[PDB]
């Protein structure tokens, strides 16, 4: 799962076998079965295979979230 | 002068110049075979030219001429060098510091050079051994040092670029 | 006949030096792939380039060892 | 008089029954916010700096919740009388008086009483969303990270049940009383935990302004609702 | 030089000349297959738009 | 040294059908998904006019 | 005389630098698995291609040290 | 003559190059044992395939060196 | 003789190179227990294994160098 | 005699430097263009100031070497 | 008769050898124990149990140097 | 006689500092400019600092080389 | 006659080894200064012991060096 | 007499050493400068202090060398 | 005679590991000022501790290595 | 035969016997003194077995070792010790030839270690009495003192994790 | 040499052990089990206790 | 003289290590052999209030 | 004696005198040209005292007879000077010879750098004379001075920082 | 009475030449920010002080 | 060596002390004055404000 989360509410709740992602640090490209990691968005348009404008980024090897404010797509 | 050195310029001119005919003898809408072929290392100078138009043309004879030069060397150094002091004139025209590109530009000639010569002093290595008595060691042998060969010809068109660029 | 053990002592040398910038060079290009999938074209690229320009040293340097070795 | 009382009886118990629709209108978004709190909670409980530790106070603003509208029971006058009470016991210099309004009806108590009012908002819708209160948020958060206040407190009335609307009050001070997770998870970090921490401060602040409004809300709405059927069956029976 | 300047010219002349020119009528034609058809579909568009009014 | 030159031409040859019989297939491979895109991108558009073609004519048709 | 002992020294340069260079290879490579198990294959191809690639100059320096123990 | 000599100090060399190789080796994957315990087949075999390719090279010189030595 | 000193330099690079490389060992080691406290046991194994592989060439390496001397 | 010793450890000292210098660099732009895929150029530009700046030295040290051999 | 710099080259090789692991192995355990404050008297155990395994091959070095300076 | 040896060995020792202490100032400005692009000019000047300052012993070296090459 | 050189160069790799090694030792403890102030006196307590085994090797051979000086 | 060559080596050494040195506090600091802007004049300041303070050794091993080429 | 050249070989190597452990120490000591600026007296005390232990071993053996030379 | 060699390791077994008796003179539910220091070696070599039927195996070597040690303050039978451990962790249960090897190069090791302490200490003693550095020897000895506690230490838990490997 | 030291040292290693490590073990493991049985009877009364009340 | 002497130092070293060893290791040896009390009369007054309080249960219930 | 010496010596002293006179010529609230450099120069002082009074004056002569030693280059003593700071430095409150120590060879390291900047410029010199590089030997004096300036600040530093210390 | 001193002079007077004629704006203006923030304070400390005189004469006529 | 350290420090000495009395007691002095001028300047605008704010109450 790739669900995203909105403090309104939930946006799409999709499925997945490849996630890319542009973070502060930099580009991050996201597999099944990742190290648990942190690391922040910075107002960037996350794509699945979205915005966010501002939110965290999780990982775990189950499943990822992206919670952030702000996200439509 | 260098008879042998010229009749083998020659050489490579000539087979640049039927590999061209051949790719270029029939015109169409979809390359295919050869002309497959073309159409993809075109595309690929291209993009390395976009990443690093009127210089393709030259940058693409002289990515040609050196696949030559390194394909009949599996059956010169002065070659080399006048290539390389023509093209870094080239780039100045085209527009210690100047003495040390050139230096740079002489010393990345020098470096094809020795990796040429590398292959040929172990091929010849390879040919006494022979001699004085390794099929599968001789193919790898050739594979790499025809493989290092296309990638040195790559870097040296990339920097090549990289000084017209800069220039 | 110390030129023999001089081009000898040369080549060994330059052979050291462009095995420890290739060993340096591939490995962080593998972390660097590693990180992100997407970036492979444009990282081996960058890596066959930088590759080169470390062992266009080590070329000069046998050149000169065999010239040393002949003279 | 027949007539006044029995349009009076009417009009209430119609404005009585819309009270009861937002009311359950607003529930929704109540039940429905959760998952977003859960996840930050679970995220910071597993990561865990300036706003990490108490310091040597000197101000404190004062969070409160009111409502635009009045034509209430207790709502809008419990906090405001519990908070001055607390304030006139601990806050004796006016300095450390500092005060944040978010209701009219607080705003023109505070305006009477003569009150320092650093920061304000009102005319707010019935249902609001994020960007109607996170320009006050992040106004209010970056006050605390530069330092003029140093202790943070909020009060409001939580919604237990519709005829019992309980007065409390949180801390948003500097962060200490933090539930840890059964399950702690040790993650890794891209740009470094320093950074991490810094930038996920301020979004938990931002988020814990959440929830007690949207609890307020909804407790007002109760008292609104019980209120006016409390009216109208007064109403009723004088007529 | 004189040699390696003739083959320089020749291979920046003449037979690469020639090559480009050729390549030309392949590239050139991929891309006016496309040109052709988001013209043909705008032309449509203007047709359905007429169809409409 | 003339025979050892045949010798070693002949070595290379071998060498060369040898590297062939194993990559033949991913240098065609990898032209065939070249052409395979180019193809791709041509019919694409192909296809696109004639969808616009057919719906202005159905269209026509509708208005008529 | 001393060609024995020049190429002895050769080679031990060229092995000393080529096993610097494969290992830091096979550390950064398995610590980019250990990042991300979905790319053992390509890691692996990376790292087969690279150390070639590294260890290809100490080969041609044990050639030459073998030429000049010969000589 | 310093056959012995030679012999000495190629084994020498191949020994120092080596034992640095596996060391940085080992190192990365114990540290991914650590990180992540659910791979450690997986580790293990590529650690094994890592030490076995990095001691190739110093196993030739130790070779070349018998024969030089007997030389 | 010239064979004690062959023999002394072949002994000081196998130590030097074993030290460092089983250096590097237990400090990655007291990293690993550092970061998860529980896994004391597998990586105790893991250390006491990557050191008697880094090992290995050094006993080889004694052994010749006493080897040589006696010769 | 000595001369050509003298140039060829020159020459080989100048190679260490000049390698592990580009080397060096080379790796550690990957790593920042592999965190940042774009902003290329620049990068890609201080790639020739950081290696000319690297190998401004070992070019005299080669002419030294050269002029020293001459003698 | 020249055995003397043989043991003096084998001393000092083996002292240098232990002066690094050493180092790294302090460096690194107070590291993690700065990391945590706790599980410090399993840190130091675990660091003497290191220093202990990494001086081994230097006294055997040093042993053999008074060997070979007593022949 | 021995003058010779000497100046090329200290051109050589000059030319490997030098060469280190650029690659990693060179290296570490790289690390910055693609960590924030807006200091870029104060980088460079910086780094303009550093190599002047790391490529001052160097210079008195090749200086003393060729004043004993004199003598 | 030789035995001079071989005391001297002695204590030369010792001081070398010995520097080279407590290096490592404090630039840790001021890392964990840094990150942490109130851990200062602990950190400092194993800091002491630590550079103990650092040099202790180096204690060794200077002794020894003075008893080759002597011989 | 070889006193030259003794002056050489001893400012070759001296040489390397302080490039190292430099290059890696210069490299600190440009790290650290690159972090944070605000800190600019008193990283500059160690800057100077710490590269001072690394160089002063050096300068008395080079007079020492002058001081041993007279004698 | 030979105490020169063993003097200098003794300087040169004590130079070189004084100014690698120096540079070592003082490295991260940037970093945590511009990490924490508030440490800054504090991280002086620990600047000048332990600079001087690191450097004891340069002047015992530069002050030995003088004996030696006076012979 | 060796006679001094087989005198100090009479010396050592007489020392190791006395010890266990004064140890276990007498047994109840409250250690004390000396009680309370052999439950804690007990309870100490416990812990070790159990992070890495052999315990008391175990404790005999170490104490053994740490008298052998401590009489040196004031290679043969190393090489027959690491044999015998060898063979009774082979019998409890290349490549061989190294597994081998390594055995007799920890107990080489803890030789070696041993030897250089004594020779040190010999020589420094020699210096002194021919022409008094009583602080120096006295560091001399803690220091070698100490480094033979960790290397007892090291050698058990190397033979522990030998026997659990086999 | 090496055969004697080693037969000596087997023979001391087998007097020490059935002279007193047989003891000390005897006695570590009556201390041990004397723990045990005192755990086991506190438990046994606690739940003949909970049972009785219960 | 060499054995006198070095009998001397060890004997004086002991003498030093004494007052600075003394402290330490009978603090461990009394914390632990504490720790082991703890455990043994902690045990033995869990014992005996078990079976008062069984005892005490018992008489209320009759 | 070495009159050389102590010709340079007495040049340096009567330098810094009119030096100091030509600054402290006038006194008032407004510090402009030399005024002002005087008041730059003293405020610099009196900081690097704070960060690392009564021996700021003793810190501004010394800078100043360093700085005016060095400017004297361009057309025994050090260790002296040397030698007195570290007898002030004790006197105002293996350590103490390890303190000794580093303060010789600080000494001893600024008189090294003055020396091989003397003696490159020289060799310079004299071979454009013989056969004129008038560009590199300005860069040669211009970074030579740099260097010395440089020194003389960071000898202030390490000085001002032995002397908190003690 | 070699030539190599008159050299030297005469180096060192170019040196200073150009040192002057590419540095006297650095210097000159750091020089003249640091007496113009001295100014500052002096004519800050001035006016503040005649600012309370004003305000002293202006509440005394104002009660008067 | 030589003999002139002792030579060096007495004038060193001696330049110290005649440097200070000459020039060093009165720089600091002028210093210390317009210092302690300002400070007086600000406590006297600082009493001017406080005998208005006397004044207007």
């Amino acid at each position: 799962h790739v669900s995203v989360v909105t403090p309104d509410g939930p946006v799409y709740e999709d499925d997945v076998e490849m996630v890319s992602v542009k973070a502060k640090s930099g580009e991050l490209g996201i597999l099944p079965g990742h190290i648990p990691l942190v690391a922040p968005l910075e107002i960037s348009a996350a794509r699945l295979k979205i915005a966010v404008s501002g939110g965290f980024l999780e990982v775990r090897p189950d499943k990822v979230t992206i919670l952030a404010q702000a996200a439509e797509r | 002068f260098n008879l042998s050195d010229m009749l083998m310029i020659t050489i490579t001119c000539l087979i640049v110049f039927i590999i061209a005919v051949a790719a270029t003898r029939s015109l169409q809408l979809r390359p295919t075979g050869m002309q497959n072929f073309m159409e993809w290392v075109f595309d690929f100078v291209r993009g390395i030219i976009n990443s690093t138009g009127r210089f393709l043309t030259l940058g693409v004879t002289l990515i040609m001429y050196v696949f030559v030069a390194n394909m009949l060397g599996l059956p010169d150094a002065t070659v080399t060098l006048t290539l390389a002091v023509m093209v870094v004139a080239l780039t100045h025209y085209y527009g210690l510091k100047i003495i040390e590109e050139f230096a740079n530009t002489l010393t990345l000639g020098l470096r094809l050079f020795g990796n040429i010569y590398a292959g040929e002093i172990l091929l010849g290595l390879l040919a006494s051994l022979g001699t004085h008595y390794a099929a599968i060691p001789m193919m790898v042998w050739q594979a790499f040092s025809i493989f290092v060969g296309t990638i040195q010809a790559f870097i040296f068109t990339m920097l090549t670029m990289v000084y017209m660029a800069h220039k | 006949s110390l030129g023999v053990l001089a081009a000898a002592i040369a080549v060994g040398l330059g052979a050291l030096g462009a095995g420890i910038g290739n060993g340096l060079i591939v490995s962080r290009t593998i972390e660097g792939i590693a990180r992100q999938p997407e970036l492979r074209p444009v990282l081996q690229t960058t890596m066959f380039i930088g590759v080169a320009l470390v062992e266009a040293l080590p070329i000069i340097g046998v050149v000169f060892s065999f010239i040393y070795l002949g003279r | 008089r027949i007539n006044a009382t029995k349009k009076t009886s009417q009009i209430t118990k119609a404005m009585e029954m819309v009270s009861t629709s937002k009311l359950n209108r607003a529930e929704q978004n109540a039940k429905s916010f959760v998952p977003y709190m859960e996840k930050i909670q679970e995220v910071v409980a597993n990561v865990a700096h300036p706003m990490l530790v108490s310091r040597p106070v000197k101000k404190t603003g004062y969070l409160v919740i009111t409502s635009d509208r009045g034509l209430a029971g207790a709502y809008n006058s419990n906090v405001l009388r519990l908070v001055y009470q607390t304030i006139q016991k601990r806050h004796a210099s006016p300095d450390e008086y500092a005060i944040i309004v978010i209701g009219r009806v607080g705003l023109s108590f505070f305006r009477k009483r003569n009150m320092p009012v650093i920061l304000d908002i009102t005319r707010l819708p019935d249902q609001p969303s994020f960007a109607d209160i996170k320009e006050i948020a992040r106004k209010t958060v970056g006050l605390f990270a530069d330092g003029t206040f140093d202790e943070l407190y909020m009060y409001y009335n939580h919604y237990v049940s519709a005829i019992q609307q309980e007065v409390t009050e949180r801390k948003l001070l500097p962060l200490t009383d933090l539930a840890e997770n059964k399950q702690r998870t040790v993650y890794e970090f891209e740009p470094s935990q320093e950074e991490i921490l810094d930038v996920l401060l301020p979004q938990y602040a931002e988020s814990l302004i959440y929830g007690a409004l949207l609890d307020a809300k909804a407790s007002e709405h109760a008292a609104r609702m019980t209120a006016m059927k409390n009216a109208t069956d007064n109403a009723n029976e004088l007529i | 030089i004189i040699y390696q300047l003739l083959m320089f010219i020749i291979l920046l002349a003449l037979l690469r000349k020639f090559a480009w020119q050729p390549l030309m009528n392949i590239m050139k034609q991929r891309e006016e297959h496309i040109a052709n058809e988001i013209d043909q579909a705008e032309k449509r568009r203007q047709e359905a738009e007429k169809l409409l009014e």
